[PDB]
């Protein structure tokens, strides 16, 4: 019966001669999780969502038990130092150059954060972390099986919702961690920088531990408690005991009682809070990616060079994602509203608003991409005094350096965080600007041309997805609110890889720098983003040019692995390039006559040969362009971090 | 079915009287014929041959690293 | 101030083109020789041997890593052994593949004809499931028994697509397929 | 209901009712019911005799020496190694030869029992001596060369990893300071930790 | 103008018609298809060009087809909605 119909959706797609093609395939995988809207919208979305987490529970559990068995966790403890390797690479081909991988996800610093200090504790976090994957696998299957129909919870439920998620979910785990941290995180980081062994964490719980040998509440302890280390998580427990109690008083000291979902369908109100969920999400990713190297949080992290930018490119990076998921979702929920009124405001300035980003994104591109290319000309010209930088004509920026204000008992960041701007920071600075609101303009020009716009006036008929409306009135293609999507994810990734190319040069520039030595205090520039930057020639020697040394060197090496992901990278987005070039009649036809080779030595696939859709085709390039983009850069940064660092 | 549940749902139906000491068996009636039919899909096969494929080319370049006999 | 290397031409102007019959055979060439005793190959194994040797220098005596990068040593000493009878040029001393159609270490014609039996094999199988089960509900549900039936059958693929092909049922008439005749041919 | 005589616990297996060794219907993964019995049946028959022969040339290799030249290594696994090139080639031609016209070409499970009346096994290598016989009897012959070739299936398979564990010949067995089996060689998801 | 045309396989479906986003196919009475009827396109200038009528016709090929007339751009067929000619 559940077997029969677990293959349900291939059983439809063979009863129906007019589904018996390879689009039908591509159909089915693509309309694989775009729950359509039914009675049972609500436990389908809730399900997944468990079946998700369950997901992410194994790949924790995976990570840890790595950690705990093909890792060199120990040796880091005793040596953090040492290169954090956790992925042992079996001898078969011939890949034992590359054996030990340099793991740069940053879980030993993680996990010495969380006071582990023995490969059994990352074997019970491994164990329970399958535990709670099949008690989410389980709780997913009964939701969808047998539960509520949660159809409730976003328009009538949303309270109670909105105030469990403030209250248990996120303050009483800010809380909890905050005790844990007080409690096993402090305590095992002391005794491990003291040097002094650390016993069972629950022998902290005894209430007769450091907890009642010293009632002193500030820093002092036995001997020297002078870690810097250690520092770190005394913050992070304060800042999470603040936090929640901020948390827990602020929801019952607010409102809440204020739903914008109520004239909006279920499905929609499923895309909107999927959308502006998925904005957060990106937003706080972002965010993540600044603090983790503006702020130091985590034991022998900064020390680490390769795992500071590796989590910096990876939070960045899926940040962007999810920025454009936010825009792709609120497109979905405005175009299959029937009655989606509320953005009303904005669909009547829909030119307006669209307009004046418009002018924004050329003045923006223009301007700063101006100023890169005067400056390559005017060093072209060998005229370095009429360029844009600090000997030059300087594009200072005021506003970066100042944030005096009264004190009132306050310090640290009170400053521009003691780093000082030069002009290459304020171009840079205005290509990331201009890089972003230009992605803001396509997805918000999808956002509100989703309906209806001057050159297709029924937008909303042709639902959310659809290639085209046709050649006529000069063309229409690319007009859905998915295609827009589909340029602002290219966009996306143009923004992204400039914002990690100069976080990577910057990061660099400043290992250089503070490896003056120690007499060396003149850095004059030096700086080589500082002094280089300014140029797309300075870019495309000094950086590109310059750290792909060490990704094409790496055969013979380690980092041979590298080597070959930067070549598969640059395959992968040439074969982007295919799919997003052509177009889907010239491989139908092209198939056509592969189809009668094959039709005459009686071969005959019934599924009938059918090339990607229109939609389908810019999909696969979009795929591979993001994949081999990414994993260029992916490759790139690690070899040239790892070999240099 | 008044209350709205999903199809294939091994939920009794919510509208009950005074509790009822029933047997509500929580897991899939799945079928051996439906088990083996899945199984024997399109993508399930022939990953499964693939996977196949890709082991015994594992297992031959372990045991005979190499082409050491061309 | 020099060009590149010049080479010399033959002024055959003899009438006749000469192709000496002993020179067609590998052993014969005298820009290849076995990798025995090419130097070359030799100081590539050498410097191979020093590599993995450096590398297990890293991991003490008796460790798990010193036993995996010793057994990747003894891969490589029997791989160069094996490599001593190919035939590697002589100032690479990488060894060379003879896609000539002689039978010698590192040929082609054997590799060929193992490659042809695999692949006729898997086209046949897929021929004969796709003929034995016209229909599309098969082709998207494998009738794993039949598909077995036609794999494990197949591998008399050259001599049954031979005889088909002589007696008409491989291949299908012009007239019975669909063909393109848009242009009203 | 009806369940299989020699597992009781599952049932009994049809495509099973005529046929020498099917009384005691022995068939719990059920290939019966997916594939042609007169291929499995010819199968088994095929298999039983290869290694019933192969099991007395297992047996008596190391005994009857070999070609005039070649030595027969105490170790029959080694054989193929000491086995000259035309020898191979000889026996490589005669299992053709004879494994080929006796099906006349339809050498295939899709092709070989569609003609007709193809008696799976049936060679035709002495059927005579059943063509006499009182049916019970020549089924009674056939069960007995039925459970020969699996004993003797199972008893060269026994062999080649009996000569493979103890990495000798088949008839010394367990060698003087035996104390177990080597532990084998080479890594795995266990011994890599796992 | 996109030249837009009909011919004998048309079977009067109606779907061109009700697929045109400004009315340009039109259902004509004809004796040559069992529906008595037969598209026809008199408002060919307000043809844009999008091939909707095309996606919903479910002949062979199709019974009606559009012509594309790159060099004959009129304001009705590029969808002009900011600039007039008229
Ligand atoms: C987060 C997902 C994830 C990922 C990407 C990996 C990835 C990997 N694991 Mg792994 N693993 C995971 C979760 C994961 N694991 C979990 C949850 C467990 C606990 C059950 C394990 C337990 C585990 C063991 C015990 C071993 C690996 C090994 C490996 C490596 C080779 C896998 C292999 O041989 O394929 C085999 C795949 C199959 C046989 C198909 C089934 C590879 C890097 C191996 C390794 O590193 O060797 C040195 C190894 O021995 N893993
Ligand atoms: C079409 C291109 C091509 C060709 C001809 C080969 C050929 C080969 N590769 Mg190779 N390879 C390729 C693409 C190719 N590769 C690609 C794209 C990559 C990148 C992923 C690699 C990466 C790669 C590695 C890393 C290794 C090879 C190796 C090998 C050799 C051993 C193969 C082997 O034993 O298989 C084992 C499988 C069989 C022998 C099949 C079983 C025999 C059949 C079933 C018999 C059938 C009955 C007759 C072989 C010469 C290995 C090597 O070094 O050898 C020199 C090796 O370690 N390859
Ligand atoms: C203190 C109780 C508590 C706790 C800890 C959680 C915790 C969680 N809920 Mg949740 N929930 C609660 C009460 C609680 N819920 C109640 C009372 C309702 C009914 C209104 C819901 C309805 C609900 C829905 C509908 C969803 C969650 C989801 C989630 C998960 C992700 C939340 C997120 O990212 O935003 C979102 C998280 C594990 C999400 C999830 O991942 O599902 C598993 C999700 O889609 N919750
Ligand atoms: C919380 C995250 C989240 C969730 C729950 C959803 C959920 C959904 N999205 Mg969505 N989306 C998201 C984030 C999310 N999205 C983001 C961040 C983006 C921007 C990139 C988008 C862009 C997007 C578009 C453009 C569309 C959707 C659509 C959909 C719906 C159907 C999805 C489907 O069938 O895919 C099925 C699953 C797949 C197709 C996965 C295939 C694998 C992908 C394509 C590439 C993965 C490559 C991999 C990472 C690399 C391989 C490893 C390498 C080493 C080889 C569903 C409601 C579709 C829709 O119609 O909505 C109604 C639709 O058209 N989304
Ligand atoms: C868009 C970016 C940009 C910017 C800002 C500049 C800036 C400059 N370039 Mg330059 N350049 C650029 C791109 C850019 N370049 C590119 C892409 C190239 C390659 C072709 C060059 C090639 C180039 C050369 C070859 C030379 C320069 C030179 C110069 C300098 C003098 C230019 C001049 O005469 O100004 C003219 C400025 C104006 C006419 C005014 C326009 C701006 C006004 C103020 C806008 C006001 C808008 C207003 C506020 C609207 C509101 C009004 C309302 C309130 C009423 C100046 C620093 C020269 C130099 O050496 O100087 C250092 C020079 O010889 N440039
Ligand atoms: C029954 C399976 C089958 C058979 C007999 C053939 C046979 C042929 N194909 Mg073909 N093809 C197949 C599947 C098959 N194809 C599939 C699944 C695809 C989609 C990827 C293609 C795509 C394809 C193209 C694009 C071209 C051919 C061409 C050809 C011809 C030259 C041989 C060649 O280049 O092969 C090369 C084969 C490939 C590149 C794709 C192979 C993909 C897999 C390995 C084949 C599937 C095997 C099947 C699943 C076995 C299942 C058995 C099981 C059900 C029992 C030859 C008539 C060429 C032609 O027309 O030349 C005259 C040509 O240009 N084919
Ligand atoms: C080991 C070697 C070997 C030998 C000696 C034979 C011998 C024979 N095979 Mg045979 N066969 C072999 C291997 C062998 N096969 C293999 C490996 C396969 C699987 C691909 C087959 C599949 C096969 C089929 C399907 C058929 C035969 C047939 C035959 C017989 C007719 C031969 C004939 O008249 O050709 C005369 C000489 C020919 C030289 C040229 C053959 C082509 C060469 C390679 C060029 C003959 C007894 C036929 C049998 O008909 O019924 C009696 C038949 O239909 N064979
Ligand atoms: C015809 C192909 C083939 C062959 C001859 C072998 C043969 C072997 N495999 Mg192997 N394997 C294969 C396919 C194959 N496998 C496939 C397709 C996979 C999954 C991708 C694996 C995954 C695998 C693992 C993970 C391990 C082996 C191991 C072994 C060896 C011990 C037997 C065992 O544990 O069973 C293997 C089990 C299966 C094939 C069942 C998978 C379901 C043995 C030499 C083990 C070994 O080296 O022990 C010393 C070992 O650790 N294999
Ligand atoms: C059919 C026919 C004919 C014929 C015939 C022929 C050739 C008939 C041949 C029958 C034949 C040849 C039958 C062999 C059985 C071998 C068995 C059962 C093996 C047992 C082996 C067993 C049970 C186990 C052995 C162990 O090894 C294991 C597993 C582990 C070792 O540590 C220990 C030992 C050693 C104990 C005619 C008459 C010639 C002409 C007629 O026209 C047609
Ligand atoms: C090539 C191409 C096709 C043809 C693509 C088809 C027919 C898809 C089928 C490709 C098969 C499924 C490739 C299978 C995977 C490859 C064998 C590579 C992956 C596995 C290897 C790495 C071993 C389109 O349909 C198309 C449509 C619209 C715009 C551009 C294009 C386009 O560029
Ligand atoms: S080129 Fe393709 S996407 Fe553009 S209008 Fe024509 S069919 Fe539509
Ligand atoms: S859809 Fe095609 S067949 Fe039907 S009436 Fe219109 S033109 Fe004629
Ligand atoms: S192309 Fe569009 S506007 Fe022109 S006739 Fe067809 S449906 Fe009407």
């Amino acid at each position: 019966d559940f077997s029969k119909a677990a293959f349900g959706s291939a059983t439809g797609l063979v009863a129906k001669a007019a589904s018996q093609t390879t689009t039908a395939i591509w159909n089915l995988h693509a309309d694989a999780h775009d729950f359509s809207n039914s009675s049972y919208l609500s436990k389908q979305v809730f399900a997944a969502n468990l079946a998700h987490i369950g997901v992410v529970f194994i790949w924790l559990s995976g990570m840890h038990f790595h950690g705990a068995y093909f890792s060199n966790y120990l040796d880091w403890l005793q040596d953090p130092s040492i290169a954090p390797t956790a992925q042992q690479v079996s001898n078969i081909a011939n890949q034992s150059v590359l054996n030990p991988i340099r793991v740069t996800s940053g879980f030993f610093n993680l996990w010495l954060a969380e006071g582990i200090t023995s490969t059994y504790q990352l074997k019970v976090i491994a164990a329970f972390g399958l535990i709670a994957s099949a008690l989410c696998f389980l709780g997913s299957y009964f939701h969808m099986h047998s539960s509520t129909s949660f159809t409730r919870v976003l328009n009538t439920k949303l309270t109670s919702l909105s105030t469990h998620h403030l209250v248990g979910l996120l303050g009483l785990g800010s809380l909890a961690w905050a005790g844990h941290l007080i409690h096993i995180s402090l305590p095992v980081n002391i005794l491990l920088n003291a040097g002094v062994a650390v016993p069972s964490p629950h022998s902290l719980l005894s209430s007769k531990a450091v907890a009642t040998i010293v009632e002193q509440l500030s820093f002092s302890a036995l001997t020297s408690s002078d870690g810097y280390v250690w520092q770190p998580l005394v913050y992070s427990a304060m800042h999470h005991f603040a936090l929640a109690l901020v948390l827990i008083v602020g929801s019952i000291f607010l409102s809440t009682a204020s739903n914008p979902l109520m004239s909006f369908t279920v499905g929609s109100s499923w895309h909107l809070v999927l959308g502006v969920q998925l904005f957060v999400t990106g937003t706080a990713s972002v965010l993540y990616a600044q603090m983790s190297n503006a702020y130091p949080v985590y034991p022998y992290l900064l020390t680490d060079h390769p795992t500071v930018v590796s989590l910096f490119v990876h939070h960045m990076w899926i940040g962007g994602f999810f920025l454009v998921g936010a825009f792709a979702h609120l497109s979905i929920g405005l175009v299959r509203d029937t009655l989606p009124q509320s953005f009303s405001v904005v669909l009547t300035q829909r030119d307006i608003i669209l307009g004046h980003l418009t002018w924004v994104v050329a003045f923006l591109g223009v301007h700063s991409f101006g100023l890169y290319v005067h400056n390559d000309t005017m060093q072209a010209l060998g005229r370095p005094d009429d360029m844009f930088s600090d000997n030059a004509i300087s594009l200072l920026p005021v506003f970066a350096r100042w944030s005096t204000l009264t004190l009132n008992s306050t310090g640290s960041a009170v400053s521009v965080l003691g780093v000082e701007l030069s002009t290459a920071d304020f171009m840079v600075t205005h290509i990331h600007a201009f890089t972003i609101h230009t992605t803001v303009l396509i997805l918000v020009k999808g956002f509100l041309y989703a309906r209806s716009s001057r050159l297709v006036n029924d937008k909303y008929k042709l639902d959310f997805r659809y290639p085209c409306d046709g050649p006529g009135r000069g063309g229409t293609c690319q007009i859905s609110p998915w295609d827009h999507v589909f340029l602002g994810l290219f966009w996306m990734y143009n923004s992204i890889s400039v914002v990690i190319f100069h976080f990577f040069w910057e990061y660099q520039s400043n290992l250089a720098s503070i490896k003056a030595s120690a007499g060396g205090s003149i850095r004059a520039l030096a700086s080589d983003f500082e002094l280089n930057s300014i140029n797309t020639n300075g870019w495309l020697r000094n950086f590109l040019w310059s750290g792909a040394a060490q990704v094409i060197q790496s055969y013979g090496s380690p980092l041979a692995a590298y080597g070959l992901t930067f070549l598969a990278s640059h395959f992968v987005w040439a074969l982007s390039l295919m799919f997003l070039f052509s177009g889907r009649g010239y491989w139908q036809e092209l198939i056509e006559s592969v189809l009668w080779a094959h039709h005459k030595l009686y071969v005959v696939p019934h599924i009938q040969p059918r090339a990607l859709s229109i939609t389908s085709g810019r999909a696969v390039g979009l795929t591979h362009y993001l994949l081999g983009g990414i994993g260029t850069t992916w490759s790139f940064f690690l070899a040239r971090i790892v070999a240099t660092a | 079915r008044k209350i709205p549940a999903g199809p294939y749902s091994v939920s009794v139906e919510p509208l009950r009287d005074g509790a009822t000491n029933e047997v509500s068996i929580v897991t899939p009636p799945i079928s051996s014929e439906g088990v083996q039919e899945y199984l024997s899909l399109a993508p399930v096969f022939f990953m499964a041959l693939a996977i196949f494929t890709s082991g015994f080319a594992i297992e031959v370049l372990r045991f005979f690293p190499d082409t050491r006999y061309w | 101030i020099d060009t590149a290397p010049v080479t010399k031409m033959k002024n055959l102007k003899t009438g006749t083109v000469e192709v000496d019959q002993t020179k067609l055979s590998v052993k014969s060439w005298g820009h290849m020789e076995p990798c025995g005793q090419n130097k070359k190959f030799q100081k590539r194994i050498k410097d191979e041997a020093f590599k993995l040797k450096k590398r297990q220098d890293k991991y003490a005596k008796g460790s798990a890593a010193y036993a995996g990068v010793q057994e990747v040593i003894d891969q490589a000493k029997d791989t160069a052994k094996a490599y001593e009878g190919r035939w590697c040029g002589k100032k690479d001393g990488l060894p060379r593949v003879i896609a000539t159609g002689e039978v010698t270490r590192g040929g082609i014609v054997t590799p060929a004809l193992m490659f042809l039996y695999t692949t006729g094999w898997i086209g046949y199988a897929g021929r004969s499931y796709l003929l034995r089960t016209k229909d599309a509900a098969k082709e998207i549900k494998i009738d794993v028994p039949l598909a077995l039936t036609c794999m494990t059958s197949a591998f008399a693929w050259p001599v049954y697509s031979w005889q088909d092909i002589t007696n008409g049922r491989f291949v299908a008439k012009d007239t019975e397929i669909r063909v393109q005749r848009m242009h009203m041919a | 209901k009806e369940t299989s005589a020699s597992v009781p616990f599952l049932p009994k297996p049809k495509n099973l009712a005529g046929w020498v060794g099917g009384e005691t219907e022995f068939d719990p993964i059920g290939f019966s019911n997916w594939f042609d019995m007169k291929w499995l049946r010819e199968a088994e028959l095929k298999h039983g005799r290869v290694c019933m022969m192969a099991t007395v040339g297992f047996v008596l290799q190391p005994y009857i020496g070999a070609y005039p030249g070649v030595e027969m290594p105490a170790d029959s696994l080694q054989a193929v190694y000491a086995a000259p090139s035309e020898a191979w080639f000889a026996f490589i031609f005669a299992a053709g030869y004879i494994e080929s016209s006796s099906y006349n070409g339809k050498i295939t499970q899709l092709n070989m029992f569609e003609d007709s009346d193809r008696v799976p096994g049936n060679l035709g290598w002495g059927s005579t001596r059943l063509e006499g016989m009182s049916k019970e009897e020549s089924e009674l012959m056939q069960l007995k060369e039925l459970k020969n070739g699996r004993l003797a299936m199972l008893a060269f398979s026994g062999m080649v990893h009996h000569n493979i564990v103890v990495k000798g010949a088949l008839f010394p067995l367990v060698p003087d300071g035996w104390t177990g089996p080597e532990p084998w060689a080479v890594g795995s998801i266990m011994n890599n930790m796992g | 103008a996109h030249a837009v045309k009909i011919y004998d396989t048309c079977i009067g479906c109606t779907l061109c018609v009700r697929a045109c986003p400004t009315d340009v196919i039109e259902m004509v009475p004809a004796t040559v298809n069992a529906a008595k009827q037969v598209a026809s396109t008199p408002r060919v200038e307000d043809c844009v060009g999008c091939k909707r009528c095309e996606t919903a016709c479910p002949t062979d090929f199709l019974s009606i087809r559009v012509y594309l007339q790159e060099n004959e751009e009129t304001q009705y067929s590029l969808g002009l909605d900011l600039a007039d000619w008229s």
